[PDB]
């Protein structure tokens, strides 16, 4: 199985795999409706320093 | 969809008081492809040509297209082809169901 004008194959040659495991991704080639939400997710630092 | 014509015996009437059908001799008639063919019939029953054309049964399968001669003795009644048919094609269902999960080929089927 495989999808021609998007796939994003997550798997490598040779590679063992189990059942239902996610191996591409078709990508939705389809657009996407065009409302671009741009925002802005902050750093947190964890411990004290420089 | 299809149209068998089955040959008489000998070309008897059907008044004859001993009338019989002559299952070798089947002409089938196709909508599809317009075309007008014969029947490879399988004659499985014991006694050859010396035995007489009154204990047959025809059986038709596979959409027209399977013949067999068999005695009417080892006939089967319609709820065994039905229940037949439809275990096979449950059992292949089942099995295909799950064929998808990881524990397959390791498992049985009781």
């Amino acid at each position: 199985v495989n999808i021609p004008p998007k796939s994003l194959l997550l798997v490598q040659n040779d590679q063992y795999v189990e059942s239902e495991q996610v191996i591409a991704e078709i990508r939705a080639g389809i657009s996407t409706l065009n409302f671009k939400e741009k925002v802005r997710k902050h750093i947190y630092s964890d411990s004290d320093g420089e | 969809s299809k149209v068998f014509l089955t040959k008489h015996y000998r070309n008897r009437r059907a008044g004859d008081p001993e009338f019989a059908l002559d299952f070798e001799e089947i002409y089938v008639i196709d909508s599809k492809t317009k075309s007008i063919t014969r029947a490879k019939v399988v004659v499985t029953v014991p006694g050859g040509r010396n035995r007489d054309r009154k204990n047959d049964l025809l059986v038709i399968r596979d959409n027209g297209t399977s013949f067999k001669i068999i005695p009417s003795e080892e006939r089967d009644d319609p709820t065994t082809v039905i229940e037949k048919e439809e275990w096979k094609k449950s059992r292949q269902d089942m099995e295909r169901h799950l064929r998808k999960l990881r524990d397959f080929s390791v498992s049985n089927w009781f």
